[PDB]
């Protein structure tokens, strides 16, 4: 369950890093990948408190 | 591959009125038109939107907001034989005046007089077309120039008509930034046993 | 005025061969260059084969081919061709025109000119199906 | 409304020199491009030489470098072309076009002058 | 185009659609895992329905095909069983006619034509010639499926799929299945081409279809039909006055719908098998546990809902009516220089 | 006194980055700098963070995490004469973009094409600066616009 | 990307009236700010009128009040002037804006349209 | 629009929200050559104002 | 600016036909929408027919249900009324009048005809 959620988008418009850094500004894309850092820090939370 | 296009220096004009000439390998179209004709040199300037002219208006026009490029270029080799090249013709009188990219390949007599001559060549009634009289003696103000016109659209299909893209590597034990065909990605690429199947 | 009256068509079987003519009046056969050309119903005129004023080059187009003979007779000042091994692409409207009135216009000058002598046209079909 | 004078043809020995000028009148500047072409019987037209105003984006044909010189006189509206050591090759019929080379856009040769004939020649014309 | 002389309706047929129809949803290499995907396919044991285009009878009823036009809905399953090739391929859009824009594919014999234009379509299209004594037994007559070829957008030709067949006898031996998907403009065509031993029903196990192509071509398509090679009998041994023959051969069209699938990746990239999340309840299981086998016990699978049949509003009893009677049934109104004026406020209009 | 132009509607542009521009008045502020310069209407756009464009590349780059505020008014009274005011001059070409607040005032030819034309001589060779066309007959999306930030 | 279309201009006498449309096509919207300027010949812009997409805290300049009115239309993404009482200073060349105009940071006027003329005279234009 | 009555009777503001009714009143107005009970300004010193 | 030309009106036996015909002169037209409106000396205005350029919004009234039909000829700008089986009832003054019917909008009628008369009687009007 961990592995998986690197594959979910939390909201963003993809879950590949990379994907949304090379297809927007810097100014747009700081909120996607905000959004995807949130949703693996919440993610890695969970998993260590279990 | 616009590149053996647009440096070259053979060309007498080479103008593009909605994208710079130099950076046409990176900007790319859904699709692309070339028209191609042939005309005099001293007519070249109305092959170009706003201006009017007897090309400009019963001819071939040009869109005010055209987004394409024009190249026309000298080809008094080719079509001037000896005494006379008429396989060309043009327009002269036409009722109304073309809308832009609109083709009129009727030979309807044109009609000046007060009674329609109906298929009768005169006074007033003349055949809709002249022929260019192409000599190899006459001024480049008259002598041939094929003129091609590359009008780009985009529509929202898939754009099909990229310019060309350049390429590197370095393969073994570097850690790289890559952009693989899209796939974008940063890591350390090594030579791999995998077998993926050919699609 | 100048007339060029065109004459000679009709529908022909592929493989005959047929003729045609362009009586032309009201200017002397000498000055002009004449000739004629062919009208395909969906695409532009194009030229086919024409006769020089005196008769020095009677240049023809490579499309016909060798498939020609084109003969003015200066008495009647008329122009005479015939096709050979007739085909239904030679299918077409072919119409007569006398060159040597050609537009002057300089830079930036005035369009309006001289302008060359055409004939009426006459329709000509190459076909292997009958008529009824 | 725009018109094209050359001047200064005519033929000359092997190895000389020579000077083609032109003169346009009815063109309101800007990013005027008055650029010299030469037309060998038989041939379509060859680039000779280029130049804008004050632009100087000047070219020359890569076969005739240092063989040419152009220069211009804003205040008479006029382009030289210099020639010096004039091959036999040389010899064509020359003109001198008018247009607008924009730097974003391209240029086109809107108009086109009458002309003059360069004869190398061991006897004249 | 010709219309052809005198076809004997039979009502329509269904099959059941087995594992059949799992494609490759992406191209995407993934090794010994299981993936779930949610994408357009095929229910499993579906319907089917099941098309002849067996012309040989026994002299009571000859002259037997079918060539319809169906919708498209979302995507399209088809399979043939054809030890003949007389399908040579299909149309795709939305009124075929001459109005908006149409899809061809056809396979010649050699190199198969896609394009896309304004054809004017025959009302019964079919592939001109299919037997000897003319241009060979096999002729691809572009121009009897249409008679007009106007404002063409895209062309395209490829190696041929049709021709994979082997052997010509024992009922049929090669079902070939191909998936049509028209998403975002692209056309995507999968296929596979297996052999074959039974008759009148697909074979039971697990076929991975392929992609073969993605067009970009944009067109709409709402309907399409089949385009099918017809011999012309006005010179065969038997027949022969003026109308068409066939011979032996059937296919199989079903309707792709929107269902999450679990798929199997070997080793190498091959689906192997597959599980439909929705097929019945042990399926489900097998979802949610995402894997083939399930030990014995009691799983939480799904959630029930009880829907709501309708919906009611009730506001109260709509009394307090403006006095518009007032305004439009007073005896006597003013003058338009010195209008009157009423204020309504406070009730109901 | 910052309040004194937000509230003047004598700008096309007044866009602040980091700050409202309502608490100016309130915050003291360390090192402060203006840069002025003059564009053309379609191109106020580009003088924001994170832009893509002639000026945000070539000209004038605004970082990503600027803080500040971009003031822009039409100068069609003070910089467009009927001759023509082309004395206001712009880079259109150069090899790579600009860095935030990095100037650059040099004039060396541009090689456009793929033809080595050190010197003056040469093709596809241009000067990398470009005039702008300030006549006064220009639409507004032409006419000049200065601009401070 | 984007396009601006203006029309309904003209010439009226004074104390006329009319209405001046601007169409906007190419904005993902969210906070569009449209809005008129007014260039009086040999002056430069001045505003008159601005609106959001449903925001409603209208501007109009202070010379301006009473006579001008401003109205929207999100569906056909069209913004109209209604003009009033024609005093003669409103002979001028009125221009359609587009932007964003945010409650925390400001405003960016970033596109505008070809515009239209407005004559206050008694013989029209 | 302009007119006698509009500029002199009654004018709606061009940004108007309501409605406009009409029906004929030939019922009940205009009984005989003797109901004129209903007048309407001819002549101003200026426009009305919505 | 317009003008409204009616006829064919007279009389008829109960039981009969007639055919009312309307012009239209001085629309720019877009949304013309044209009536048929009916007076029986003594009362107002009664609806008996309207249709829309092109949009055939046709209004029918209650108790004219067959007994009136209508067409238009938007070439010929007419509009043609015609009756069978006329009652009794349907004497009385008939006209045609002219507006706009913008569906989102509602209906207007800005101008009326001349008008005609219809007398069902058994000895003519």
């Amino acid at each position: 369950t961990l592995v998986k959620q690197l594959s979910s988008n939390f909201g963003a418009i993809s879950s590949v890093l990379n994907d949304i850094l090379s297809r927007l500004d810097p100014p747009e894309a700081e909120v996607q990948i905000d959004r995807l850092i949130t949703g693996r820090l919440q993610s890695l939370q969970t998993y260590v408190t279990q | 591959d616009y590149s053996v296009l647009y440096n070259s220096a053979s060309f007498s004009t080479f103008k593009c009125y909605g994208v710079s000439p130099t950076k046409l390998n990176d900007l790319c179209f859904t699709n692309v038109y070339a028209d191609s004709f042939v005309i005099r040199g001293d007519e070249v300037r109305q092959i170009a939107p706003g201006q009017t002219g007897k090309i400009a208006d019963y001819n071939y026009k040009l869109p005010d907001d055209f987004t394409g490029c024009v190249i026309a270029w000298n080809s008094n080799n080719l079509d001037s034989k000896v005494g006379g090249n008429y396989n060309y013709l043009y327009r002269l009188f036409r009722k109304s005046n073309l809308k832009p990219f609109e083709r009129d390949i009727s030979t309807e007599i044109y009609q000046a007089g007060s009674t329609p001559c109906n298929g009768v060549e005169g006074f007033n009634c003349y055949f809709p077309l002249q022929s260019y009289g192409f000599q190899p003696t006459n001024g480049v103000g008259y002598q041939p120039y094929r003129v091609v016109v590359l009008s780009f659209e985009l529509l929202h299909a898939p754009a099909t008509v990229c310019g060309p893209k350049k390429s590197t590597n370095l393969v073994k034990n570097k850690c790289v930034n890559f952009n693989f065909n899209g796939l974008t990605g940063t890591g350390v690429l090594t030579e791999s046993n995998k077998k993926f199947l050919p699609f | 005025a100048v007339q060029l009256v065109d004459s000679g068509g009709g529908s022909v079987q592929a493989g005959g061969s047929l003729r045609l003519s362009c009586a032309a009046s009201g200017y002397t056969y000498s000055i002009c260059t004449m000739g004629w050309y062919r009208q395909a119903p969906g695409e532009g005129l194009e030229w086919v084969s024409g006769i020089n004023a005196d008769g020095s080059n009677t240049h023809y187009t490579d499309s016909v081919k060798g498939r020609f003979t084109i003969s003015r007779d200066n008495a009647k000042k008329t122009l005479y061709l015939q096709m050979n091994s007739l085909k239904p692409e030679d299918t077409a409207i072919y119409y007569c025109a006398a060159h040597g009135t050609y537009d002057k216009y300089a830079p930036c000058g005035g369009f309006a000119g001289t302008y060359t002598y055409w004939g009426q046209g006459t329709q000509v079909t190459v076909s292997s199906s009958g008529q009824a | 409304q725009v018109q094209l004078v050359e001047s200064g043809g005519g033929s000359v020995q092997p190895g000389g020199s020579l000077r083609l000028s032109c003169v346009v009148s009815g063109y309101t500047s800007s990013s005027r491009y008055m650029g010299w072409f030469r037309q060998v019987p038989g041939k379509g037209l060859e680039w000779v030489s280029g130049i804008k105003r004050d632009g100087t984006n000047t070219y020359y044909a890569d076969s005739v470098k240092g063989r040419f010189t152009i220069s211009q006189d804003n205040a008479k509206n006029t382009v030289y072309l210099q020639m010096n050591s004039l091959k036999p090759e040389d010899t064509a019929m020359y003109y001198c076009a008018a247009g607008s080379w924009y730097n974003q856009w391209g240029y086109s040769m809107d108009y086109w002058g009458k002309g003059t004939q360069v004869t190398v020649s061991s006897s004249g014309q | 185009c010709v219309n052809l002389t005198t076809r004997t309706q039979l009502p329509p047929a269904y099959t059941n659609s087995f594992t059949r129809g799992v494609y490759y949803p992406d191209k995407v290499f993934r090794s010994s895992v299981l993936h779930s995907t949610q994408d357009l396919f095929l229910p499993f044991f579906s319907n089917v329905t099941w098309f002849h285009a067996i012309h040989v009878s026994g002299t009571n009823g000859t002259k037997r095909f079918d060539n319809p036009v169906l919708p498209f809905n979302d995507g399209v399953y088809f399979a043939s069983t054809e030890k003949s090739n007389i399908i040579r391929g299909w149309i795709f859009g939305t009124t075929l006619d001459s109005k908006t824009q149409s899809l061809l594919i056809v396979n010649n014999a050699t190199n198969v034509v896609i394009k896309v234009c304004e054809f004017q379509f025959c009302n019964d299209p079919f592939l001109g010639v299919y037997y000897h004594k003319n241009n060979k037994s096999w002729m691809e007559s572009e121009f009897r499926v249409y008679s007009s070829a106007n404002n063409c957008t895209f062309e395209y030709v490829s190696q041929p799929f049709l021709m994979d067949l082997e052997g010509k006898q024992g009922n049929f031996k090669n079902l070939r299945e191909f998936v049509f998907k028209n998403i975002d403009g692209y056309f995507k065509i999968y296929s596979k081409h297996t052999p074959i031993n039974l008759v009148r029903d697909l074979p039971q196990g697990f076929s991975a279809l392929e992609p073969l192509v993605d067009l970009p071509i944009g067109i709409n398509i709402t309907r399409f039909q089949t385009l099918l090679a017809l011999h012309r009998s006005y010179l065969t041994p038997g027949d022969s006055s003026s109308g068409w023959t066939a011979g032996a051969a059937a296919y199989y069209v079903g309707y792709l719908q929107p269902r999450t699938f679990l798929l199997k990746y070997n080793e190498n990239g091959t689906i192997t098998d597959a599980v439909d999340c929705a097929l019945d309840p042990l399926s489900e299981t097998k979802c949610t546990l995402k894997s083939f086998t399930v030990e014995k016990g009691i799983y939480q699978t799904s959630n029930f809902r009880v829907q709501p049949t309708e919906s009611i509003v009730r506001f109260p009893n709509i009394t307090n009516l403006c006095p518009f009677g007032e305004v439009f049934n007073a005896t006597r109104f003013a003058s338009v220089y010195a209008w009157n004026r009423k204020r309504i406020s406070n009730c109901v209009a």
